[PDB]
C-alpha cells in the first residue's frame, strides 16, 4: 500500500504532462484517459459504500467525457485529415469539441458533476487532486482557441458564475461551499479566452493557490460549518484570524490580492468595446462574497463553544509548505506590475 | 523673512517640476496610443509577429521517389 | 457516401437516457462499449481506402484502452453488488 | 517569440540588469519576513522572535528568486517594444503624419452658462 | 535598554526626509524655461536641486 | 434561430400590427418550450401523460406574453407619434408583465411585474439606437 | 507626502513591541509629533498649484483638507479607553493597529496625484471598519448591519472601473489631473447619459441622499464600544470629495439632467431633518442631523459657478468638527447610564454641571452664531443658489429654523427634577472625560480668527 | 499549454504519424498524396490568420 | 540545556551564504556582461 501509494499518485501528473507535450490527436487522447483511471483508488481507500456510490457516478459522467472527444476528432480525419493540434475545419465539430471537454471543466450544466462527488467523499484530506482536472483541459483550449463559433463559449460563461453565485445559500456543508465557486473562477477564466488567450492562466495560478490555502486550513479538524465554531476556543485562536485572511480576499477586495485578475480582466476586456458583458459579470461577483461573509460571522465572533473537552495537547499535523502560502495570497496586488510578462 | 529659506522655496522648485513630471505624460499617454493603434487593429495582416499562429512545418516533407509513379 | 450515414446513426445509440437509465445496470454500461465499435470501425473506414498505412496502430491502440476503460467500471458494479446483490440505479443515498 | 522552451533566452544580454536595491527586491521577501514568523505562529512556537535559521532563509528564498524573476520582466516588454516600433516604421499609411494647428482654427462649441 | 521603543521611532522622519531628496535629484529636466524660473545666467535656479 | 430576428429589426418599424406580433410572438412561443423540457425531467416523474408536468400551463403563460409583446409596440408606436422610442417602448414592459400578474395572483409577485419588466424592455430599442453590441470582434 | 506615512508606519511595530498598560501614553505620546511635520511642509503658496514631487502626491493644493485627518487619531485613543479595558492585551494592541491602518491609506489618499490609484484607495476603507462593528461592538443586530455596511458602497463603485478605463483607453491617461487640459465636449446621447450616470452615482453612496441611505443609522445607531470608529465614520461619509476632482472636468456640459439630483436632495433635505423629532435614540438622533446639512453641499457642487465652491470647502470641515464633539457627547453619558435610550436622562443639569457648558457651545454650533465656521459657509450657499432662482431660498431657509428647534429638542431634555433613580451615575466627569471634551472647539474658533486658510481655489 | 519540450531537445515524440506523407515505411504513397505537397508549400511562414484569407 | 537535532541546523545557514556567494557571482557577472556587450 504505502509504496504504491505514490506511485498511483505519480501516474497522474504524468498524464497531464502528455496532454501538454504532444503533437498529436491520438497523444492527448489517452491522455486524460489514463487520467480518468489513476483517479478512482484514491476515492476508496476506507472501502466505504458511500465512496463506491460517489466515484461510479463520478466514473460514467467522465467516461462520456472521454469518449466523446474521439467522435470530434475522426471528423477532420476525414475533413482534410491532418492531425496536428490546430483548428477543426468544421463548425460541427468545434461544437463537438468544446462542449464534450466542458464536462470535464464541469460549466453551469452537467450541475452535480461537482457537488455530488466532492460531498459524500470521506477524504477530506485531498480532493485537492481536482485542480489537476481544471488543469489539464485548459492546456488544450489554448491551442483549439482561433476556431470556436464564439457564442457558445461565451454562454456557458455567462450562465457558470449564474449558478454558482446561487449554490451556496442553501448550504452548511464546507466541501459543497468549497465544491461551489469552483464553478465561478471557471466562467472568468473562459470568458476571457476569445479576447487574448494570454493572461487567463494568471486567472488559473490565482485560483490554484487560494484553494490550495483553503483546504489545508480546513486540514485541522472542521468538516462542518458548525465544527467551525468549535475551534478558537478549543484548537488555536490563531486559526481563526488566518481564515479570515482568506475568504474575504477570495471575494475579491482591492487591498488584498484576490482582486487582481478582475482588475485586469476589464483592461484586457474593454479595448474591445464589450461592455455590457463584464458590467453583468462583475455586480454577480457582489453575491460571491455573501458565502463567506455569513460564513466568517460564525468562527470570528466566538458563536458558543459548547461540548467541554479541552485540548491540553500538542498539535503534529503535515503542514507541508503552509505557511509561505498566504504570502502571495494578500500582499501580492503591489506585487503584481507585470505578472503578464513572466507568464506570457 | 525667516520662514521660507529655513524651510522651502517658492517658483524655482514647484515650477519646473510641473514642467519636469508633464514630459513623463506625453511618453505615457501617446504610447498607450499606439497599443490601440496596433494590437486591436493589426488586423488582417498579421505582419508583426503578435497574430503569428503555427500552421504546418515543411520540414518534414519527403522527396524520394516513392514506388508508385502517379501519386 | 451513404455507408458514412449509415454508419453515422449507430454511434446515436449512446443515447444518455438509456446509457445511465434504468436500472438492470448493466443495460446501461452495455452500450457503452457498445458505443465502442461505432467508433472502430467508422474510423478504419477512413484510414483503410485512403491509405495512409501508419494510421493503422491507432484503431488497434484505441481497443487497447476501449476494453481498459471498460474492465474499470465494471469491478466497481461488483462493488455495488457486494454488499447489495442488486445493481438497481434507484438505489440512491448521497444527494446533491 | 522563437526558440521556444527558454526561461529567458540568449538574446537578453543587452539588459542594465534590474539590478539590487530596488524597493520591489527590498519587498520581495519583506513579506518573507512577515512570513516566517507566521510559521512559528502556527505550531505554537510561543516566542515570534524564534530560532534564526527558521528566522532566516525565507530571506534567502524570495531575494534570489525575485531577482531572477525580474530579469524576464524587464526583457519582455522590452522584446514587446523591439516589434512594435518597426511596425511603427514601415505601413505609413497605417501611421498618419497629422498636421498640428493652433488654437485660432477651432471654435468649439461654444456653452457658456 | 536605551529605549528604542521611544523617541528612536520619530527619529524615522528625517530619515525618510534623507530619503526625500533622492526624487528630486532626479527630476533635473528644465532649466529653460519662461516663468523667472529662467536659469538664465545666475546659480539661484541652477541651486536646490 | 437567427433568422426571426433578422426579420424582426427590418420590416414593421412599429407599422403593419397584423405581422408585427406575427412575428414577435413566435420568441414567445419558442421560450416556454425549454422550460418545459426541464419541467419533466428535473421535476420528478408526472401523470401517464407525458409531459404531464407539475403546474404545466408554461406555454400557455409564454405565448401570450410574446403575443402583447409586439402587440403593445404597434399599437402605440402608431398612435402617438410613429417612432419607435424608448418612453414609447416602454408600455410594452407593464402590462405585458401583469399576465404574470394576473395569472399566479397579485400582491407580491403581480406588484414587481410591472416594475422590473418595463426598464428592460426600453433598454433595447436604446441599445440598437447608440450603436451596442454585446458579442463584439476586433 | 515625503515623509508622512513613512513615519506613521514605523508606530505599529510599537504596539505589541511594548509594554504592559505603558501602550497607551506611550502611542499618544508619538502621535502628536506628527501633526507639526503636517502642518510645516504643507501651507504654501500657492498659484496653480503645487504638484508635490511625483507620480504619487499633488500635495492636496487646492483644498487642504489634511490637517483635519490628523487630528483624530490623537483624539479616540483617549476616547476609547472608557470602555475596552476588560480583555487580553494582544486582542487590545490588534484594536489600536487597525485604527492607525485606518490612517495610512487616507493620508495617502485626499491627495492621491491620480484616478486609478483613487479608486483602490477609495476603496482601500471599509476594510478596517467593518472589523471594528463585528467585534467589540454593542448589542445584536450587528450582523445585518455589517452587511447593509457592504453591498451600497461596493454596489455602486464598480461602474467607476468600467467608467475610469473607458477613459483612459479613449483619451489619453488619467494618472495626471494636470494632463487633463485637452478635455473634449460631451454631447447628450443615450451613450453618454450613462457615461456620466456611472460616473457620479458611486459618489452619492457615500455622501447620502433621500434614497439609499438606510444603512447610515444602523453603523451609527448599531455602533463601536462608546464612539470608537464613529469618530471615524465621520471623515468615512465626508471624505466623498472626489467629485471636486472628477466633474470639474470631465463631461461639465451635461446640466440638462441635473435637476433630479438638485430636486431630490431638496425635498428630501426638509423631511430628514423632521424624521427625527420622534426618534427615541441618542445615537441616532445626530445621525439624522448629520444628513441634512450634509446634504446642503451637494447642491453647491453641481450647480458650478463659484461663490459655491467657497462655502462648499469649508462646509465639508463644519459638522466634520461638530459632529465629531456631538458624538463624544454621546459616548459620554454612557458609561454612567448603560442605555444610549435619551428619555432615561432626566434629571440632569445638577450633577454634572461642568459639562453643562459644553452642551450649550455645541449645540450653539447649529445655530451657528454667524462669527463662526458654520453660518460663514452658509451664507455663501444662499449667495449662489438665489442667483439660480428665487424659489430656492424658501426650503432652504426652513432646514436653518427646523435645526432650530432640533438641536434645542436634546437641551431642554437635560433639565427636569428630581430624577426618580440612579444611585449609579456619580462620577463628576473626570480628566478623561472633559480634556477630550476639549480641543474641538478650541481649533474651531480658532479657526474663526482669521479664516483664510479654510478657502479653496475657488 | 504547449510547453514542446520536444524542440529544444532534438528527439521526435512522434511528429511523424502526423499528416499524409511523412515516412510511408517503403515509399508506397496515398491517394491524396499530391495535394498535401502541394497545400504545405503555400503556407509554411504564413501565421495563419491570414492563411484562411 | 540547548537539544537540537544538530545536522540540519548550519545546513541551512550555510547553503544561505552559498545563495548569497551564488547571487553576487551571477550578478558581478553579469553586471560585467552588460557592459562587455553593449
Ligand atoms: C510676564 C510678562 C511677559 C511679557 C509677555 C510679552 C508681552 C505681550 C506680548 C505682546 C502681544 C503679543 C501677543 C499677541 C496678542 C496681540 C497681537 C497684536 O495685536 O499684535 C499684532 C501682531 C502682528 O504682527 P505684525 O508685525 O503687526 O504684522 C504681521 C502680520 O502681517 C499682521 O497681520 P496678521 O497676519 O497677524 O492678521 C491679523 C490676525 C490674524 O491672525 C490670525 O488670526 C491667525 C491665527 C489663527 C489661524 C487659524 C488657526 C486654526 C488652527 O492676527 C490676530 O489674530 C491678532 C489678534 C490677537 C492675537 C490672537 C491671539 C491668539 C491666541 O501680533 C500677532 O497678531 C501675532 C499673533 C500671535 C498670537 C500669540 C498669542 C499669545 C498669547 C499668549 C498668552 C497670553 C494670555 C494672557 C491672559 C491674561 C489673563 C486673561
Ligand atoms: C520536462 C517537462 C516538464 C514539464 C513540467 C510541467 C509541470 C506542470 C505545470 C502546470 C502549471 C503550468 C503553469 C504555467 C506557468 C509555469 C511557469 C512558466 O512560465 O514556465 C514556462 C516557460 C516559459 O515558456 P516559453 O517562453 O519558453 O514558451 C512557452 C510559452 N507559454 C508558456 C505561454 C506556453 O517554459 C520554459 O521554457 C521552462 C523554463
Ligand atoms: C511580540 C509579538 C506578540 C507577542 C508574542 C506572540 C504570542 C502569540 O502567539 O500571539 C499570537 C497573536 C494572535 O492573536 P490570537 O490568536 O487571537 O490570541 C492569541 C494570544 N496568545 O498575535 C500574533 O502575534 C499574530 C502574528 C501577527 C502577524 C505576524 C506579525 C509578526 C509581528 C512581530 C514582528 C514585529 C514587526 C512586524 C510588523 C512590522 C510593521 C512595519
Ligand atoms: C445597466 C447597464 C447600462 C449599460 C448600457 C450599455 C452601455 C454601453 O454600451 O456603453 C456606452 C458607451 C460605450 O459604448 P458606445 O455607445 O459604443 O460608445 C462608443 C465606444 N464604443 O460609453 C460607456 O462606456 C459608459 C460607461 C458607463 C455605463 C456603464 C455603467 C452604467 C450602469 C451604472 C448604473 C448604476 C448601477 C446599477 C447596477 C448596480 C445596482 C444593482
Amino acid at each position: 500500500n504505502p509504496i504504491i501509494f505514490i506511485i498511483i499518485l505519480l501516474t497522474i501528473m504524468l498524464g497531464t504532462i502528455i496532454v501538454m507535450i504532444s503533437s498529436h490527436w491520438l497523444l492527448v487522447w489517452i491522455g486524460f484517459e489514463m487520467n480518468m483511471l489513476a483517479i478512482i483508488p484514491i476515492m476508496m481507500k476506507n472501502h466505504n459504500p458511500r465512496a463506491t456510490e460517489a466515484s461510479t457516478k463520478y466514473f460514467l459522467t467522465q467516461s462520456t467525457a472521454s469518449m466523446l472527444l474521439m467522435m470530434a476528432v475522426i471528423i477532420n480525419l476525414m475533413f482534410s485529415g491532418q492531425w496536428t493540434v490546430m483548428k477543426l475545419f468544421n463548425p460541427m465539430a468545434s461544437m463537438l469539441m468544446t462542449m464534450a471537454l466542458a464536462m470535464k471543466l464541469g460549466m453551469a450544466p452537467f450541475h452535480f458533476w461537482v457537488p455530488e462527488v466532492t460531498q459524500g467523499i470521506p477524504l477530506s484530506s485531498g480532493l485537492i487532486l481536482l485542480t489537476w482536472q481544471k488543469l489539464a483541459p485548459m492546456s488544450v483550449l489554448y491551442q483549439i482557441f482561433p476556431s470556436i463559433n464564439l457564442n457558445l463559449i461565451l454562454t456557458l460563461s455567462v450562465l457558470s458564475i449564474l449558478i454558482g453565485g446561487w449554490g451556496g445559500l442553501n448550504q452548511t456543508q464546507l466541501r459543497k461551499i468549497m465544491a461551489y465557486s469552483s464553478i465561478a473562477h471557471m466562467g472568468w477564466m473562459t470568458a476571457v479566452l476569445p479576447y487574448n488567450p494570454t493572461m487567463t492562466l494568471l486567472n488559473l495560478i490565482i485560483y490554484i493557490i487560494m484553494t490550495s490555502t483553503m483546504f489545508t486550513m480546513f486540514m485541522a479538524n472542521s468538516t462542518t460549518t458548525t465544527l467551525s465554531l468549535s475551534h478558537t476556543w478549543n484548537k488555536t485562536p490563531i486559526m481563526t484570524v488566518l481564515i479570515l485572511a482568506t475568504l474575504l480576499s477570495m471575494g475579491g477586495l482591492p487591498p488584498l490580492s484576490g482582486f487582481m485578475p478582475k482588475w485586469m480582466i476589464i483592461q484586457e476586456m474593454t479595448k474591445n468595446n464589450s461592455i455590457i458583458l463584464p458590467t453583468f459579470m462583475a455586480i454577480t461577483a457582489l453575491l460571491n462574497l455573501y458565502f463567506y461573509m455569513r460564513l466568517t460571522y460564525s468562527t470570528t465572533l466566538t458563536m458558543f463553544p459548547s461540548t467541554n473537552n479541552m485540548k491540553m495537547k500538542w498539535q503534529f499535523p503535515l503542514m507541508k509548505k503552509m505557511t509561505f502560502l498566504p504570502t502571495m495570497v494578500v500582499l501580492s496586488t503591489m506585487m503584481l506590475p507585470l505578472t503578464p510578462m513572466l507568464s506570457v | 523673512r525667516w520662514i521660507a529659506r529655513t524651510f522651502f522655496d517658492g517658483p524655482e522648485k514647484n515650477y519646473e517640476r510641473t514642467m519636469a513630471i508633464l514630459q513623463i505624460e506625453a511618453e505615457k499617454a501617446e504610447l498607450r496610443l499606439k497599443e490601440l493603434e496596433v494590437r486591436r487593429l493589426m488586423r488582417a495582416r498579421g505582419d508583426g509577429p503578435w497574430f503569428h499562429y503555427p500552421t504546418i512545418d515543411k520540414e518534414l516533407i519527403d522527396h524520394s521517389p516513392k514506388a508508385t509513379p502517379d501519386n | 457516401s451513404m455507408v458514412y450515414m449509415n454508419i453515422m446513426m449507430a454511434f446515436t445509440v449512446s443515447l444518455v437516457g438509456l446509457l445511465m437509465y434504468r436500472s438492470h445496470l448493466m443495460s446501461s454500461l452495455l452500450c457503452l462499449e457498445g458505443m465502442m465499435l461505432s467508433l472502430f470501425v467508422m474510423a478504419a473506414l477512413t484510414i483503410l481506402n485512403s491509405h495512409f498505412t501508419l494510421a493503422s496502430m491507432m484503431p488497434i491502440i484505441l481497443l487497447v484502452f476501449a476494453a481498459c476503460e471498460a474492465a474499470l467500471g465494471l469491478s466497481l458494479l461488483v462493488m455495488v453488488s457486494n454488499t447489495y446483490g442488486t445493481d438497481y440505479v434507484q438505489n440512491l443515498n448521497l444527494l446533491q | 517569440g522563437r526558440a521556444t522552451f527558454q526561461f529567458l533566452p540568449d538574446e537578453a544580454r543587452s539588459l542594465p540588469p534590474p539590478k539590487l536595491t530596488d524597493p520591489r527586491l527590498a519587498f520581495v521577501g519583506f513579506l518573507g519576513y512577515c512570513s516566517g514568523l507566521i510559521d512559528n505562529a502556527i505550531r505554537r512556537r510561543p516566542v515570534l522572535l524564534a530560532g534564526l535559521h527558521r528566522q532566516l532563509l525565507y530571506i534567502t528564498s524570495f531575494v534570489f528568486v525575485g531577482y531572477y524573476l525580474l530579469k524576464r520582466q524587464d526583457y519582455m516588454y522590452a522584446v514587446r517594444d523591439h516589434d512594435m516600433f518597426s511596425y511603427i516604421k514601415s505601413h505609413p499609411e497605417d501611421f498618419p503624419e497629422k498636421d498640428k494647428k493652433t488654437y485660432g482654427e477651432v471654435f468649439e462649441e461654444f456653452h457658456p452658462v | 535598554r536605551d529605549h528604542w521603543v521611544h523617541v528612536l521611532v520619530p527619529m524615522g522622519f528625517v530619515f525618510g526626509y534623507y530619503l526625500d531628496r533622492k526624487n528630486d535629484e532626479k527630476l533635473t529636466a528644465f532649466r529653460n524655461k519662461s516663468l523667472l524660473y529662467k536659469r538664465e545666467l545666475k546659480p539661484n535656479e541652477e541651486v536646490t536641486w | 434561430a437567427k433568422t426571426v430576428l433578422r426579420q424582426y429589426w427590418d420590416i414593421p418599424e412599429g407599422t403593419e400590427c397584423h405581422r408585427k406580433t406575427y412575428a414577435t410572438t413566435s420568441i414567445g412561443g419558442a421560450a416556454g418550450l425549454v422550460v418545459s423540457a426541464y419541467s419533466v425531467a428535473l421535476k420528478t416523474p408526472t401523470s401517464f401523460l407525458e409531459g404531464v408536468a407539475r403546474t404545466g400551463r408554461y406555454t400557455f403563460t409564454a405565448a401570450a406574453i410574446g403575443a402583447i409583446f409586439g402587440l403593445t409596440s404597434c399599437i402605440s408606436a402608431q398612435v402617438r407619434e410613429k417612432p419607435d422610442d424608448p418612453l414609447n417602448y416602454l408600455i410594452g414592459g407593464c402590462a405585458g408583465g401583469l399576465i404574470l400578474g394576473a395569472r399566479t395572483r397579485s400582491y407580491g409577485i403581480g406588484a414587481a411585474a410591472c416594475a422590473y419588466m418595463g426598464l428592460t424592455a426600453a433598454l433595447v430599442k436604446m441599445g440598437q439606437l447608440e450603436g451596442w453590441q454585446v458579442f463584439a470582434e476586433p | 507626502m515625503l515623509k508622512y506615512i513613512i513615519p506613521t508606519i514605523m508606530l505599529m511595530p510599537l504596539t505589541w513591541l511594548s509594554k504592559n498598560n505603558m501602550i497607551w501614553v506611550n502611542s499618544t505620546a508619538h502621535s502628536l509629533l506628527i501633526s507639526f511635520t503636517s502642518l510645516l511642509l504643507m501651507n504654501q503658496f500657492g498659484d496653480n498649484s503645487l504638484n508635490f514631487s511625483l507620480l504619487f502626491f499633488s500635495d492636496s493644493l487646492s483644498t487642504p483638507l489634511l490637517i483635519l485627518t490628523m487630528w483624530l487619531l490623537p483624539l479616540m485613543l483617549m476616547a476609547s479607553q472608557h470602555h475596552l479595558s476588560k480583555e487580553n492585551l494582544t486582542r487590545k494592541k490588534l484594536f489600536i493597529t487597525m485604527l492607525i491602518s485606518l490612517q495610512l491609506f487616507l493620508i495617502m489618499t485626499f491627495t492621491a496625484m491620480e484616478l486609478i490609484l483613487f479608486y483602490i484607495l477609495f476603496e482601500a476603507t471599509l476594510v478596517p471598519t467593518l472589523i471594528i462593528i463585528t467585534r467589540w461592538g454593542n448589542q445584536t443586530e450587528r450582523l445585518n448591519a455589517g452587511l447593509y455596511f457592504l453591498f451600497y458602497t461596493l454596489a455602486g463603485s464598480l461602474p467607476l472601473l468600467v467608467a475610469l478605463i473607458y477613459i483612459q483607453n479613449t483619451v489619453g491617461s488619467l494618472n495626471f489631473l494636470m494632463l487633463q487640459y485637452w478635455v473634449q465636449p460631451v454631447h447628450n446621447s443615450w451613450s453618454n447619459v450613462f457615461m456620466w450616470l456611472a460616473c457620479m452615482m458611486a459618489f452619492m453612496v457615500k455622501m447620502p441622499l433621500y434614497g439609499l441611505h438606510l444603512w447610515l443609522p444602523k453603523a451609527h445607531v448599531e455602533a463601536p464600544i462608546a464612539g470608537s470608529m464613529v469618530l471615524a465614520a465621520v471623515l468615512l461619509k465626508l471624505g466623498g470629495y472626489g467629485m471636486l476632482r472628477i466633474t470639474l472636468i470631465l463631461n461639465p456640459m451635461t446640466d440638462f439632467m441635473a435637476y433630479p439630483f438638485i430636486m431630490l436632495s431638496l425635498w428630501g433635505m426638509i423631511m430628514t431633518s423632521s424624521i427625527c423629532l420622534r426618534q427615541t435614540d441618542l445615537k441616532s438622533l445626530i445621525a439624522y442631523s448629520s444628513v441634512s446639512h450634509m446634504a446642503l453641499v451637494i447642491v453647491a457642487i453641481l450647480i458650478q459657478t463659484p461663490w459655491s465652491y467657497m462655502g462648499a470647502t469649508a462646509l465639508m470641515i463644519a459638522h466634520g468638527l461638530t459632529s465629531s464633539m456631538l458624538f463624544c457627547l454621546a459616548n459620554s453619558n454612557y458609561e454612567r447610564i448603560h442605555s444610549r435610550t435619551m428619555i432615561l436622562a432626566r434629571g440632569l443639569q445638577t450633577l454634572l454641571p461642568l459639562m453643562a457648558t459644553w452642551w450649550l457651545l455645541a449645540s450653539l454650533t447649529n445655530l451657528a452664531l454667524p462669527p463662526t465656521i458654520n453660518l460663514i459657509g452658509e451664507l455663501f450657499v444662499v449667495m449662489s443658489t438665489f442667483s439660480w432662482s428665487n424659489i430656492t431660498i424658501i426650503l432652504m431657509g426652513v432646514n436653518m429654523v427646523i435645526t432650530a428647534l432640533y438641536s434645542l429638542y436634546m437641551l431642554i431634555m437635560t433639565q427636569r427634577g428630581k430624577y426618580t433613580y440612579h444611585i449609579n451615575n456619580i462620577s463628576p466627569s473626570f480628566t478623561r472625560e472633559n480634556a477630550l471634551m476639549s480641543l474641538h472647539i478650541l481649533p474651531l474658533l480658532l479657526l474663526t480668527l482669521n479664516p483664510k486658510i479654510i478657502l479653496g481655489p475657488l | 499549454p504547449f510547453f514542446d519540450v520536444q524542440k529544444r531537445l532534438g528527439v521526435d515524440l512522434d511528429r511523424w504519424m502526423t499528416i499524409q506523407s511523412a515516412e510511408q515505411p517503403h515509399k508506397i504513397p496515398s491517394r491524396c498524396h499530391a495535394f498535401e505537397k502541394e497545400w504545405i508549400e503555400c503556407a509554411h511562414g504564413i501565421g495563419s490568420i491570414r492563411a484562411e484569407k | 540545556h540547548g537539544s537540537p537535532n544538530w545536522l540540519k541546523v548550519g545546513l541551512t545557514l550555510g547553503t544561505s551564504v552559498f545563495l548569497w556567494i551564488y547571487l553576487i557571482k551571477q550578478h558581478n557577472e553579469d553586471v560585467l556582461e552588460y557592459k562587455r556587450r553593449n
